[PDB]
């Protein structure tokens, strides 16, 4: 019914979704071949949001794969759920941005932008009703942020009355693995105050330290990220698909989130992480969920809400559970942690209960919330913007492709006022 | 699809070749024939429909006496007949010569050869090349070579592997006089640029492989492992991946500042492998090492202005950002105050391959980093000491007037120079 | 509707068959002195179904479909095998703690 | 009943008919031997359109095969199905047209004219009552436009109101393999414009963009190229032979197309064309075909609709499918893009239905849109025929056969006049 | 039915044709004495009732020592003697004997036993005459051989395969005071024209083919190749067919310009056959090469006006139509603005067939091309040049002049060459 587009972009974009991809067509039943394997009817009643019919009772999934390298597009198709997509929609170029963001919004990646448009409203005009779109990109590469703000910022003026959810994987400060890393998020972040609706704050920094301190695994590979990403992901877009007794779309957990239209940066979590030898000392429990819920170990950004204050504050909640424990808890965490939460609105969180529980598991929660804190992020890639552009760093490998000089002025201007604009609701 | 030809000129080209070569066939797994017992080997390799593997490779010399054992040896059915090309006479230590006279002959017949090999490239990632300074095809047709491949084909990548001359030993006399009138022609006609002096490669094997007596086989099979892990991601899947463009961008600031500083680790023996575990951490600590380091200069003199990594093996990212943690808090390790996450960070799956006859032992991690300093400025004032000092008597200045190139590049090279000296040193100044 | 689609499914498999056959055939005529110049030969009848040089899909009919979306070019990706190993979901599931 | 009679012209005529008489008599099921091994009686129902009754059981085409080198003639008779054809409709001259008009139209072509209007005399006064003819030849070769001009000529005056319809395969800038292929092109279509009712514009150059980007081809040769462009004529004439919901023979689907007597090139395009991979993930059904009958890609011409104005369009469909979605999805398109289409006619599209599909398929459609765009491939031909002129290329090679030089001013005005015409419309 | 008739012409034409021959008869799997152990020889042999074949060849020469080497060799009993022409006495390199007092003695032999060939044939598609204009009669008596054959047949196809004088190498003094005199023929009465020079194969067989030593078998090898692949498309089926006549109008701008010049491709040996692929292309590229050219004129001077295309064996017209689109993006290579479409393009399923004993190898994919360039006055006014320089002195001319021809008609040659220049100098201007 109410439909969403997948995008994804770039090699952290495509190895995001592929482990997306395959959590939610073990949720749905999907076989790698194609076909439906289930168990009841309620899996099949609605899948329409992601997948698309095809011949002979099989779906494909409803995404694209963006790339400018053809490097990791061999590494999505020889995975495990490679074979149940559909080859029109890997989209790929010959000559790659080389972790440059001026290469992907200009030069290069202008050639792609037009490919990949004519892909998207071929799978968009042919449904009934379109909820929105969402993407998957990273600030870190070039690809990913430079053309991935490039299909942002077209879509828009294409299609203003939609949603645009987003999971940003902006750098982090310990983990830096880019020495023109601040030079493509500096400049991206200008472009997603304007033309985005929504966007989670995704640091791989906060995924190491939660399956360090949380999940106790020697060998933590990018699976272990990425699924991590999806879990949050799929329990997000959840009512849709599965029907509740306090059902909640994501155009519902828009409109309750951002108060003014910049301020849609938000902070995601999720409720059982557990080791394998701490997993028989714990029972699942409603106040268990929300415990876990709001501990600072658990967040998925590099920044604390003790800094700062809860501006607006969600719970997605799945499995079979009562009102009143749901209702209980969260008002005694509105209470006895009065200091944090703003003053100036008052019963600050929605709320949401939806029935089916992920696959081996019977109780779970989610969270979106919007902060002031989250500005400590913003201010740590601004003042090594400036220390970089002080002395002209790299200044030749962006200038020479076409864009002047004074899109840095108003690309760190910008994102000065923005950190000014959070403050004073602090 | 992406493909890189290798253009060997030089004595030191021929036999650098020679050993370049020997690593990828055995990393492939192709015959000496040319026949196999994956598009991996697309990069270096040309598919004939009978199934032979032709290198894609330019071997450029002005001596017959290393071409011809490359048609005698064991790889002569391997190597394409019109692939190497050898002139009549050497320009016999000499940039004039190879420059304005003699290298100017066969001008013509190896950039034909390369239109065959470019041709045949839907898409090229980038010319590699191999040249040493102190040679006459080296040093005179080789600035040739950068002259106008840079008119045929603009924005093309030319990294470089040069040798430069050791701080104490020699193998020539004319040889500074070679080096300087090269570097204007590096300077505006090269991307990136490595720099190797054999000395440095010499006191590595004695100590840490060792060898009582080493020699240019001993040493090409090193520089063959540096060229081997810089396009391995190429040829490799991995869990992040890292190409010619992007180590290009992520390591020159500057387009004056394009010489790095090349490394490799670990270099060890069959017998120190059974004793010494090899980890992440144990490998990236030796790169920073002045032990270790491959050209004659140390970094704690000057200051560290980009890093660049490249991983191999078993590798996992939970043990690279672990160690990039702790060298970071060492003071003994600096960083310029504009350049605050200098990093990048490169990672393959399958181990380096051990070849018959190298000394090293099969490993499973191994690491290979490019760190940029302002401690090169080091070994070029000390050559630049020992021109002025060689040109203060106007000696050897007959050799190359009379060739047909004048004296007044003589003070223009070193003045060209001069102020490449003034411009590294401003960079490490803080504001 | 879906007799129809196992129907169209089983002729393709019997076509493929048939040409199996014959080029085994022609190999196994062809290779009665040497087998000296049968490579080309192998490598035809191991090109796959397609322009395809990844791992055929075995439940599928070992169809081997093609990714040609590269400006005027169309060049096809390439294949590299991973030296990295292979991962069951469910145990990854149940070590990541989704049990 | 309404009968047609089969002409084809030339070289590119021959091979042509090799493969159209190859896919239709399978489609009645005929046997090598010209015999009928049928499964259905609607088979046999109608055959007369385009057979002939033999004694004994056996049926034989309707067709004259017409070329002046007698090397390609014997590759059709000793070819898969060239047995069944009579051979007294081999009509050959003996020496070549030299890729000249004038040879083939003044000097050698005069004396073959007498010989294929005595056949096509005795073979159309056998049937019923003549609905039409075809022919189907190439403009970039002197056989197959020389005579096949001429041949038109004098049979419009014979026979005054009767159905014209003519294959014509037009040059191509990309994929030119001829020196004086403008001169045999721009002096010839002043014949298809004055004495042609419809005429169907082809590019080679479209055709390998077809079976390059889709329908996945290692190595395509003439032979399935060829494979296109008779299932495009299969799919037009299909209401001739058999019984359908809604259905619309050439001459009804003719006089609709036409608003102007001057205004017959039309660009095919033909739509449910998928490969060995995408047969699966491709689901038949309607709205799914009408986004590929449409699409730019699967044009069989070296023009771009998005350029021009879309003046009349057709669409006849074939298989068991429901009119509300034929009719749905059309208005559909019609409304959301209205941009390219003309104002001054409303409900463009022309409809047919057919029941029986083509075997191994369950639903087909065939476009038909008449544009604007075709001024694009008529100002190319006509720039590349003036720059030649201007300097008197290969007059030597045409003056000196029987015409004289003013023949291509007159050619050049009248080509001009037909450009100019095209703008006032649009 | 289609059918041509050849007339080798000379001391080359003898040594050409018995090389064309050989390769014929091999491809048609016919034994030397002419019977074997389908109208494929249609083309050229003629059928008897007993099962033997003779070859619609006439040999004009005029001195005995070059016929009775073919009668006897294997081939005696393959030809029919009486169409062996000899001669009583050679004009022994005169053109002047051989226009006016020699060659009138059997000017009636060899147009009688044209009247009996072209009686056997049902429909004629042209004529092929091989000479050279080094010699007496090769370039005498084919003066007069042309003016019988206009006059008599009107629009019957003549094609001219010549031999230019090389610029350099010569085996004659009045070598090119023959040359200019058959411009007046030539021009008149040729429907189409060729030259091949023997410096510029002498070049391509000492680095391509690898032969130290080759004598003119290894070259007449070579242009019985060019003959093989343009008839081959009358004696076998093709995807495009291209006929004798279609091309011969394709080709030629003007008809005083009939002169294109020929270059095949591939042309290497046994041994470099197995390193190179040979796909479609990379044989179209190496017919631009100015090296590989079988002229010695450079087309990167002059401008094309049309281009003639012959491929052989495993050719798709997908790999035609995407190496035409390479060549016409390179600027190195020009064409003339009015002509903006200058390409045919014809394909032959069948390879080329190799000759026991020769020096190529057997080839699936092989292209050659018939372009007419402006380069061709390049070899013109240097002939023209040497012609003047000559004649300046007045030299040499008592032995023509005596022999029957005035002294105004070596001006006449003069003009006509002048005109004749002057007609290629205004094809290369732009409007
Ligand atoms: N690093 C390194 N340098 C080498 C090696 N072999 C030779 N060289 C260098 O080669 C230089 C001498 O010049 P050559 O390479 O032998 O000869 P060339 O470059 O062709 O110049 P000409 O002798 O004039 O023809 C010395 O300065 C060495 O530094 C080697 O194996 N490794
Ligand atoms: N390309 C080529 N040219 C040849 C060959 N043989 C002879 N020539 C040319 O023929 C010229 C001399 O003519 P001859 O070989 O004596 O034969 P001719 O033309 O009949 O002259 P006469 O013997 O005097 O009648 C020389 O200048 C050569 O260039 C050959 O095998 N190949
Ligand atoms: N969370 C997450 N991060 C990733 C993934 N893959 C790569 N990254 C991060 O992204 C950076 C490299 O991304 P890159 O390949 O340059 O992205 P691209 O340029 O858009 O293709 C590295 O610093 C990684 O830490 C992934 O699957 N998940
Ligand atoms: N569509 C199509 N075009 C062809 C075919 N064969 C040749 N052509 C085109 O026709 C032109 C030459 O036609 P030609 O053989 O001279 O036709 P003819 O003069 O009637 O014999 C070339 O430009 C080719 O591109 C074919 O089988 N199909
Ligand atoms: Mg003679």
């Amino acid at each position: 019914m109410r439909e969403i587009v997948h995008l994804q972009a770039g090699q952290c974009g495509n190895q995001i979704g592929a482990k997306f991809w395959e959590v939610i067509s073990d949720e749905h039943g999907i076989d790698p071949t194609g076909t439906y394997h289930g168990d009841s009817d309620l899996q099949l009643e609605r899948i329409n949001v992601y997948y698309n019919e095809a011949t002979g009772g099989k779906y494909v999934p409803r995404a694209v794969l963006v790339d400018l390298e053809p490097g990791t597009m061999d590494s999505v198709r020889s995975g495990p759920f490679g074979q149940i997509f559909r080859p029109d929609n890997f989209v790929f170029g010959q000559s790659g941005a080389g972790n440059n963001w001026a290469k992907g919004h200009y030069t290069e990646g202008a050639e792609l932008v037009d490919s990949v448009l004519d892909v998207v409203r071929k799978e968009a005009e042919s449904c009934d009703c379109l909820q929105g779109f969402q993407l998957t990109h990273s600030l870190g590469g070039g690809t990913g942020s430079g053309m991935g703000t490039l299909l942002i910022s077209k879509i828009r003026e294409e299609y203003p009355d939609r949603i645009m959810n987003t999971f940003s994987v902006v750098p982090s400060p310990k983990v830096s693995d880019t020495v023109v890393e601040p030079y493509n998020a500096t400049l991206s972040v200008h472009q997603l105050v304007e033309n985005t609706d929504e966007t989670y704050c995704i640091d791989n920094e906060a995924l190491y330290d939660i399956c360090f301190r949380t999940l106790k695994l020697t060998t933590p590979t990018y699976g272990d990220l990425n699924h991590l990403v999806s879990a949050t992901m799929s329990g997000v877009t959840t009512c849709l698909r599965f029907p509740g007794q306090l059902n909640a779309d994501l155009r519902k957990l828009a409109v309750n989130m951002v108060p003014f239209p910049r301020l849609h940066f938000f902070m995601p979590g999720f409720a059982p992480l557990t080791s394998r030898g701490s997993q028989q000392y714990r029972a699942l429990t409603v106040p268990e969920l929300t415990q876990q819920m709001f501990d600072a170990k658990n967040m998925m950004a590099a920044c604390d809400p003790r800094h700062g204050r809860y501006l607006t504050v969600a719970a997605v909640f799945r499995g079979r559970m009562s009102m009143k424990e749901v209702d209980e808890q969260m008002l005694n965490v509105q209470n006895k942690n009065s200091s944090y939460f703003v003053e100036w609105i008052p019963n600050n969180v929605k709320t949401a209960v939806c029935d089916i529980p992920p696959r081996g598991l019977k109780m779970s929660a989610t969270f979106i919330g919007n902060s002031t804190a989250i500005q400590e992020l913003f201010k740590r890639i601004s003042e090594q913007f400036t220390a970089m552009f002080r002395r002209k760093a790299f200044l030749h490998w962006y200038t020479g492709e076409g864009m002047d000089e004074m899109e840095f002025t108003e690309a760190e201007s910008n994102m000065n006022d923005l950190v000014s604009e959070y403050q004073q609701y602090q | 699809m992406r493909e890189c030809i290798s253009i060997h000129v030089g004595q030191a080209g021929v036999q650098i070749g020679n050993a370049c070569w020997e690593l990828y066939c055995l990393e492939h797994g192709i015959q000496p024939d040319g026949q196999m017992p994956d598009d991996s080997f697309n990069t270096f390799f040309s598919e004939t429909g009978a199934g032979k593997h032709v290198p894609r490779a330019v071997f450029v010399d002005l001596e017959p006496t290393v071409i011809d054992e490359v048609r005698t040896g064991t790889y002569r059915q391997l190597f394409h007949p019109e692939q190497l090309i050898t002139g009549k006479e050497d320009a016999a230590n000499n940039y004039a010569r190879g420059h304005y006279t003699i290298g100017k002959e066969i001008i013509d017949l190896v950039l034909d050869r390369i239109r065959k090999l470019a041709d045949q490239c839907t898409g090229l990632q980038g010319f590699l090349v191999f040249h040493s300074f102190g040679g006459g095809t080296g040093s005179g047709f080789t600035s040739l070579l950068m002259e106008r491949l840079s008119v045929d084909y603009g924005k093309k990548s030319k990294l470089e592997f040069s040798i430069y001359p050791a701080p104490q030993v020699s193998t020539a006399v004319v040889e500074p006089y070679n080096s300087i009138l090269t570097t204007h022609t590096t300077l505006e006609h090269s991307d990136c640029a490595f720099m190797v002096d054999n000395e440095a490669i010499y006191d590595i094997c004695r100590r840490n492989l060792d060898i009582e007596r080493p020699t240019y086989t001993n040493l090409n099979r090193l520089i063959g492992q540096i060229v081997s892990s810089i396009t391995a991601s190429l040829r490799f899947d991995g869990a992040l991946n890292v190409d010619l463009t992007e180590f290009q961008t992520n390591l020159v600031p500057y387009p004056r500042i394009h010489f790095p500083l090349a490394t490799y680790a670990p270099v060890i023996s069959a017998e120190k492998a059974y004793h010494e575990q090899l980890s992440v951490a144990e490998i990236t600590n030796a790169c920073f090492e002045p032990a270790n380091q491959m050209v004659k200069c140390d970094p704690r003199h000057g200051k560290y202005m980009a890093c660049c990594l490249l991983y191999r093996g078993d590798v996992v990212p939970k043990d690279v950002n672990a160690a990039i943690a702790t060298i970071k808090t060492k003071r003994t390790i600096q960083f310029v105050d504009w350049c605050p996450t200098g990093f990048k960070v490169g990672i393959n799956y399958q181990p380096p391959t051990v070849v018959p006859g190298g000394d090293l032992a099969k490993v499973q991690r191994a690491v290979c980093m490019l760190s940029n300093t302002t401690a090169i400025a080091e070994a070029w004032a000390r050559l630049d000491h020992k021109f002025d000092l060689m040109y203060a008597k106007r000696a050897f200045v007959h050799w190359y007037v009379g060739e047909g190139m004048e004296e007044g590049e003589f003070s223009e090279a070193r003045e060209d120079m001069a102020a490449l000296e003034k411009d590294y040193e401003e960079v490490g100044v803080d504001s | 509707e879906l007799d129809y689609c196992r129907l169209t499914e089983a002729l393709v498999a019997e076509k493929e068959k048939e040409f199996q056959d014959y080029a085994r055939e022609v190999i196994e005529l062809e290779s009665e002195t040497t087998n000296k110049y049968i490579y080309p030969l192998v490598k035809a009848v191991q090109e796959g179904p397609g322009g395809g040089r990844g791992p055929v899909f075995v439940d599928r009919g070992g169809l081997r479909p093609s990714y040609q979306a590269n400006d005027v070019t169309g060049v096809q990706l390439p294949f590299y095998n991973s030296q990295g190993p292979k991962y069951n979901f469910q145990k990854s599931k149940r070590r990541l703690g989704f049990t």
